[PDB]
């Protein structure tokens, strides 16, 4: 099957960028095709990671019409109705031409047993409707309820059940008294149940241990017991200094001898006795006058700083360049370093470290080949960060060789 | 934790109480020091199975005089597994405190659809066919045939039970039906001729009403154990419905053709052994003349079907008259089979007594009074003489000659009511025959009789004045505990009044009014919208649900209820029932919302219970009177008027606000659960109706939730869930509704219990 | 209907100042703070789904629903960058059955915030969907490395949690991939985010107002502590210097950036690739170094050597230093506030201003 490529297309043609990557890497002879799309797994995992399950009216969210008899076209209804009544999904196998249409085929699918909740002989849903009423008796008659185990069982609720012979409500279920209303309610009381269950078990995809079980569930009080609170793991801190002095390296913190702390006490307990000259000793002027000389833009705390000499000679085309080109060295070091962090010591995991130094010599054979081409216009434009980045994955490449050879 | 209950410790099975708990134990001490039977109300805040069990136990540990044997009596199946499981943590409660030194012999016990191994008898899924096909492979005289050959039927595991279980009693382990059909496994036994043999042995035994109180199955406990024996009912609101469905006899022409069609298959069978063999049959005329139908009653275990329906203290010891040859006897059954069908024939409703029914047939089918008692006797004695062996094919006669007995036995209190046509069938052919009876006293008067104690409780019983009046019943303890609360923990309102100001009602009486479906539709719409995980939604009837969610469809609502919660609507299926329940307990956990509407009569609202979410807001739809019956009800209330004396529109309102607050007063289990549970008429707000729901949910009925309107209904429910859906942890509750230790040996919280606890 | 007799008078001069004092003292609240000497998870990918429900757009709140839990997002993402450096945050919007990567995991306010301006225009369609947003942020929050407390903040409103598979194996897999996730609620209790929360390891929440939402989204400020589960790694730094135009640009190295940018002559380098990067905090882009200025790691440095309580007593109780050690002034009122370890005196602004933001005691300090 030619999936991938269909689908690194899909991609090449939503994202242009990504294209241009892939034609930058590929088609510049660095790495072959395979790889680059091989390693580029991030998609979704399905059209919603599931489908949208029938909630209910599935035949009464937008009632017989993709505006009876009307249009028949919205995707949650038919994908909802395919789930639902499996009937219907083989009649849609049956039934597509080989002789109807949609508007003939869901014409007469609005009829009897699901959208009238009628129970007649009827049209083409009449064999679906007989093999519905044979799968309820199959839930009623071939299975039975799960968990009967200590409740729910409706039929043995009642030790000593008789006929209708020794009784006193006898008249209870009636042989005779059929009607046709009477029997239609009856329809929509077993259409409803069995909508009900096949929304249920569509939205569910396919002894004393449970009779013991739901009898400790059931005779149980959440008050009379234990108590419901998991656990704190307690965090008593050893050496909290360590947080107190974070992180700031040691400065050159040397106070020097005690007899400096009784000679500056006397000296500053004698200094802040005589006290508040105002006018005379607060300000000479020829220090003002240094100060100002200091703070004008040619002197001292005024670093010839906050000047940012930059090189806007030839924006757009150079940032267009370096865009592609970013793009590019930040693919190739994503799956370096990726793959690079833990050496994964085994034989496939250096091979594709391997594949990574072929695809890193000839990304730096690339990138000089870029660099040639580029700044060759108007002799500007320094590019050496990618260099940078792409040396310094040449020298993880050298000293994990270095390492792993000391290491073998 | 070690309660003083002013005589005796109690070793409780949780590390905290209640203080309605402690109230509820000193009620109950106070009900065991002096010989009476006491009525109780906990509701269902506490555990009063946790007390009620744990305070037995302690009278056992501690009394081994008084109280000889404890006979709790739940009604459903799950509530009887559930007893037991309490119960065994309770012992593994008092045998972490100890040690290995409990003896003490727990045991449930139902029946042989529950306690049946047989793979051959086990696929069977009704009781009665069980009930056949165990009589066929054991019995008193397929038993000697296989004990003397080889290959005629047999179970393997009554023979074995026989060979050597009916000596070694079950050592102290509590046993569920699971772990008594394991070690009915194990060894290889019958477990429920081992339970039944170990009735003998327990000091606590959880089964059914039907088990103690229908005269024709309770023949298992008897009088030197009830002298002795504390009984405790649980979940007793329908104590007078279990009487009247188990004394009452409905016959139909379909029971009278199967029994026509026995009568000729008895009648071949009489002649063909009359071919055959003789000399059994001189037994039968020696033990009729000599004895009382007893001379192989002795031996026998699985040669009893229902006994004889008089209670046990209206039977005779007589010889059964001109019944003796069995041709006789089937001309006997012949001559009654045909006046009682001639009887159905008349089409119109037909109200009789008893004498009034012996003096037609000692007229016009010479009939008297003593062999129509001795029907059941005889035919007990017939269809155990002639060997036959699918009693299933024989329901209906001995229903027959089962009717037969309660004709010539009891009058002036029972009714012989003849329908040619049910109520919701007219004119069909249908015509059925109920012996109905209406007191409902004449059914425990033996449980009152033999017992010592009999303990009615459940956590809802209201008014406690009427159940004297109705049972013939004189207590010590007519008790109601009040629901003390640190938070509020559920708000009752009544949502009378419609958006569009239309009274909510349901005075139709099930023919339907549009506009005020269409309010209830309403209130369900927006309840939705409110409410989290799971609303449960009574109606009245099963016709009015019918209709209801006939006209919730043809109206435009339901799609917008589906759009907002999962419907689980109901059937009268025993199975769909169930699946529907199992969904609906799926979807109240696997997200979404999931809303179960039921008839607030049916059995998904007496066992099913719904917990901490599964029903937030118990939505009960309409006030519930029993409308579709007959002039059974007529004649109830007839009858109580005249010989007890209370009135009509009494005992109709009692009826129906014990239905609905039994329906709605499942929604919570403990302090730290909480049910929204609204009542949608406006009938529940005047004075007598509300007058009898029960005090804890009167208590926390205001006059402003009083008639709500359906939106501000809606906006309580909102405020309501807020300030109750916030961390509400145990240290909330440690010092109103929760106690430590060393909380209750303070007098001041011995004060404060006293103040809780009211008597009636 | 007759709210109007709920006020009384007994002198009816200053007793309807009592009603009204009554009034205005019960219209007002104080907050419920933790202290823990506990350990904490400071590295914290938090990832933030909002409802995009139809119950968003009702109106319980002064606006709908939507506008005032955005309105306070971006106050949350405001104090949480404002108080945790490292960390970062991703905002999904969960609409219609289906969850949407609204804004990447990223550590800048300016995006977030950006996409929250955004996202009040939005529709709120449809029903909401726990299964595919807890998918999502499981998708992106596998691959953070061990140490990282990865958590995710469903802020929470509607019912009917329209899941299209079974979200029971979603909890099994979060609990193992010890993620922890905390939902705040609107408007009621619902049991599988209370599962969720019970069992991932978070806490569940339901609001009443606005004040009290403020509380429950700065109780989710704060770095929460960690379990028994997660990772204590050591995570590799690096500290890149500052580094200006050389020396009025001779020799130097003239870049663009990296993530409409201009000429970039100098700024922050990396210790490992040897990049160019403006803003630092930030996670490095071509080698999964973390790149950290080191005031960063000292603006966290109060959660590990916390405060304690001040003794609150309102009498005038034994004061023989009138004035507040604080900021030197009287204290007109009855509250005297002192602490623990050296017990001096300090008045209600300097316990709120102590507290809530120089979070030492200028006591200890001397
Ligand atoms: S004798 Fe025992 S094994 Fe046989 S049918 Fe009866 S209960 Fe079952
Ligand atoms: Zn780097
Ligand atoms: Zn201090
Ligand atoms: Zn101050």
């Amino acid at each position: 099957a030619n999936k991938e490529l269909e689908e690194k297309n899909r991609m090449l043609q939503e994202d242009p960028v990504l294209f241009q990557l892939y034609k930058d890497l590929v088609v510049s002879q660095v790495i072959s095709a395979e790889e680059f799309w091989a390693n580029r797994l991030x998609x979704x995992x399905x059209x919603x990671x599931x489908x949208x399950x029938x909630x209910x009216x599935x035949x009464x969210x937008x009632x017989x019409x993709x505006x009876x008899x009307x249009x028949x076209x919205x995707s949650d209804i038919i994908e909802s109705i395919f789930r639902t009544y499996p009937a219907v999904k083989m009649k849609y196998a049956e039934n597509v031409p080989h002789n109807m249409t949609e508007k003939e085929f869901w014409t007469r699918f609005f009829q009897s047993h699901y959208f009238h909740r009628x129970x007649x002989x009827x049209x083409x849903x009449x064999x679906x409707x007989x093999x519905x009423x044979x799968x309820x008796x199959x839930x009623x008659x071939x299975x039975x309820x799960x968990x009967x185990x200590x409740x729910x069982x409706x039929x043995x609720x009642x030790x000593x059940x008789x006929x209708x012979x020794x009784x006193x409500x006898x008249x209870x279920x009636x042989x005779x008294x059929x009607x046709x209303x009477e029997n239609s309610n009856a329809a929509i009381i077993k259409r409803f149940n069995h909508h009900s269950a096949m929304v249920l078990a569509a939205g569910l995809r396919k002894q004393p241990a449970v009779k013991r079980a739901k009898l400790q569930e059931s005779i149980e009080y959440e008050d009379l017991g234990x108590x419901x609170x998991x656990x704190x793991i307690a965090l008593n801190l050893k050496k909290s200094d360590r947080y107190y002095h974070g992180p700031t390296p040691i400065x050159x913190x040397x106070x020097x001898t005690s007899q400096d702390i009784i000679n500056s006490f006397q000296s500053i307990r004698q200094e802040m006795e005589a006290y508040t000259p105002k006018l005379t000793q607060v300000l000479s002027s020829s220090a003002a006058s240094s100060t100002i000389t200091a703070l004008s833009p040619g002197g001292a705390l005024m670093q010839x700083x906050x000047x940012x000499x930059x090189x806007x000679x030839v924006p757009n085309d150079i940032q267009s360049e370096l865009k592609h080109l970013y793009v590019a060295v930040g693919e190739l070091l994503r799956h370096f370093w990726s793959c690079f962090x833990x050496x994964x010591x085994x034989x496939x995991x250096x091979x594709x470290x391997x594949x990574x130094x072929x695809x890193x010599x000839x990304x730096x054979x690339x990138x000089x080949x870029x660099x040639x081409x580029x700044x060759x216009x108007x002799x500007x434009x320094l590019v050496s960060h990618i260099e940078e980045m792409l040396q310094t994955a040449y020298n993880k490449l050298h000293t994990w060789x270095x390492x792993x050879x000391x290491x073998x | 934790m070690k309660l003083n209950v002013d005589g005796l410790l109690v070793y409780f099975p949780y590390d905290y109480i209640y203080p309605e708990q402690f109230s509820y134990m000193r009620e109950l001490k106070r009900t065991l020091d002096a010989k009476g039977h006491g009525v109780l109300e906990m509701p269902s805040g506490t555990g009063k199975t946790v007390s009620l069990l744990a305070l037995i136990m302690a009278y056992q540990r501690a009394y081994p005089l008084e109280v000889t044997k404890l006979i709790y009596c739940s009604r459903t199946v799950p509530e009887i597994e559930k007893v037991i499981e309490e119960l065994r943590k309770l012992l593994n409660f008092y045998e972490k405190q100890e040690g290995e030194k409990l003896p003490f012999l727990g045991l449930a016990l139902s029946s042989r659809k529950n306690l049946c191994i047989h793979p051959e008898v086990t696929p069977l899924r009704f009781g009665k066919d069980v009930d056949g096909k165990c009589h066929s492979l054991t019995a008193s005289y397929v038993r000697a045939q296989y004990q003397h050959d080889t290959s005629l039927p047999h179970c393997r595991f009554y023979e074995e039970f026989d060979a050597h279980g009916r000596e070694v009693p079950l050592p102290a382990g509590i046993y569920n039906l699971d772990d008594l059909k394991a070690l009915g496994r194990r060894q290889g036994w019958c477990p429920y001729f081992l339970a039944r043999y170990s009735i003998l042995h327990a000091n606590v035994v959880v089964y059914s009403y039907h088990y103690l109180l229908d005269p024709k199955i309770a023949d298992l406990v008897s009088k030197e154990l009830a002298r002795k024996a504390v009984v405790v009912f649980d979940e007793a609101h329908n104590i007078d419905n279990v009487c009247i469905d188990s004394m009452s006899v409905n016959l139909t022409r379909r029971t009278l053709d199967r029994c026509q069609g026995n009568l000729e298959t008895l009648q071949k069978t009489v002649l063909r052994i009359k071919e055959t063999d003789e000399q059994r049959l001189r037994d039968e005329y020696r033990r009729l003349v000599e004895g009382x139908x007893x001379x192989x009653x002795x031996x026998x275990x699985x040669x009893x079907x229902x006994x004889x329906x008089x209670x046990x203290x209206x039977x005779x010891x007589x010889v059964p008259g001109s019944i003796r040859t069995a041709e006789h006897f089937l001309g006997f059954l012949r001559r009654l089979l045909e006046y009682v069908k001639w009887r159905l024939r008349v089409q119109h409703v037909v109200q009789e007594s008893p004498p009034a029914f012996l003096s037609g047939l000692a007229q016009r089918v010479c009939i008297q009074r003593k062999p129509l008692r001795f029907c059941a006797e005889r035919l007990r004695s017939l269809l155990h003489t002639l060997e036959i062996t699918d009693l299933a094919d024989f329901s209906p006669l001995t229903l027959l000659a089962n009717f037969a007995t309660l004709v010539s036995t009891y009058a002036k209190g029972f009714t012989i009511i003849i329908e040619p046509f049910d109520d919701r069938t007219p004119t069909i052919a249908n015509p059925i025959l109920h012996f109905s009876c209406m007191d409902a006293s004449l059914a425990i008067k033996p449980v009152f009789e033999r017992f010592q104690s009999v303990i009615i409780t459940s956590g809802t019983l209201s008014p406690l004045d009427i159940y004297p009046k109705i049972l013939d019943f004189h207590p010590v303890t007519m008790a109601t505990f009040t629901m003390t609360l640190a938070r509020v923990c559920l708000c009752p309102m009544i949502i009378g009044r419609g958006n569009d100001q239309v009274a909510i009602s349901s005075k139709f009486e099930t023919r339907e009014d549009i506009a005020v479906i269409r309010n209830y539709g309403n209130l369900l719409l927006e309840m939705s919208a409110v409410v989290p995980d799971g609303i449960v939604a009574f109606f009245t009837s099963y016709q009015y649900m019918e209709s209801t969610v006939a006209s919730w469809y043809e109206q435009g609502i339901l799609e917008n209820i589906q759009r907002n919660k999962l419907l689980f609507i109901e059937t009268q299926d025993g199975a769909e029932t169930s699946v529907a329940l199992e969904k609906y307990q799926e979807a109240c956990e696997n997200g979404r919302g999931a809303i179960l509407l039921s008839v607030a009569r049916g059995k998904v609202s007496e066992g099913i219970d719904f917990v901490h979410h599964y029903g937030r807001a118990v939505i009960m739809f309409g006030v519930p009177y029993v409308y579709t019956q007959s002039r059974i009800l007529k004649a109830r209330l007839e009858y109580l008027r005249d010989q007890f004396q209370i009135r009509e529109n009494d005992f109709l309102t009692f009826d129906a606000m014990r239905h609905a607050a039994q329906c709605v007063g499942r929604a919570i289990r403990g302090k730290t659960d909480y049910g929204l549970m609204v009542f949608a008429d406006k009938r529940f707000a005047r004075g007598d109706k509300r007058g009898k729901l029960p005090r804890w949910i009167q208590e926390h009925l205001t006059d402003a939730n009083l008639n709500l309107t359906v939106d501000e209904g809606v906006q309580v429910a909102k405020y309501f869930l807020r300030q109750m859906a916030q961390p509400f942890h145990r240290e909330d509750q440690l010092g109103l509704s929760l106690l430590s230790l060393e909380q209750l040996e303070s007098e001041e919280t011995l004060k404060r219990i006293e103040q809780i606890a009211q008597q009636l | 209907x007759x709210x109007x007799x709920x006020x009384x008078x007994x002198x009816x001069x200053x007793x309807x100042x009592x009603x009204x004092x009554x009034x205005x003292x019960x219209x007002x609240x104080x907050x419920x703070x933790x202290x823990g000497q506990v350990r904490l998870g400071m590295m914290r990918h938090l990832y933030v789904v909002v409802d995009g429900s139809r119950t968003m757009e009702d109106q319980d709140l002064k606006p709908n629903r939507l506008t005032c839990t955005l309105k306070l997002l971006e106050y949350f993402v405001e104090e949480y960058f404002d108080q945790n450096p490292i960390s970062q945050i991703g905002i999904i919007v969960t609409k219609s059955k289906r969850a949407e990567k609204l804004t990447e995991l990223s550590g800048n306010p300016r995006k977030h915030i950006t996409s929250l301006k955004k996202a009040v225009d939005m529709t709120c369609h449809g029903e909401p969907s726990l299964y595919n947003s807890l998918s999502i942020a499981m998708q992106t929050l596998k691959h953070m490395p061990g140490h990282t407390s990865r958590e995710v903040l469903i802020i929470f409103s509607s019912l009917t949690t329209c899941d299209p598979s079974n979200i029971y194996d979603l909890i099994k897999t979060l609990k193992a991939a010890k993620i922890r996730v905390s939902v705040i609620g609107l408007s009621a209790e619902v049991r599988v985010c209370t599962v969720l929360a019970r069992e991932t390891g978070g806490t569940y929440h339901v609001i009443l107002d606005e004040s009290h939402y403020k509380e429950l989204l700065t109780h989710h400020v704060s770095p929460p502590p960690a379990s028994s589960s997660s990772e204590c790694s050591l995570i590799r730094m690096g500290f890149p210097q500052h580094t200006i135009x050389x020396x009025x640009x001779x020799x130097x190295x003239x870049x663009x950036x990296x993530x409409x940018x201009x000429x970039x002559x100098g700024g922050y380098f990396c210790p490992q690739c040897r990049a160019k990067y403006c803003e630092l905090p930030v996670e490095c882009k071509i080698c999964g170094l973390t790149l950290v200025s080191a005031p960063h790691l000292a603006r966290s440095y109060h959660h590990l050597f916390p405060l304690d309580a001040f003794q609150e007593i309102p009498l005038e109780e034994y004061n023989g230093e009138r004035f507040c050690y604080g900021c030197q002034g009287e204290l007109k009122d009855q509250h005297v506030y002192v602490c623990a370890v050296c017990q001096n005196v300090f008045c209600v602004d300097c316990d709120v201003f102590v507290h809530d933001s120089l979070h030492c005691c200028p006591g200890c300090i001397h």
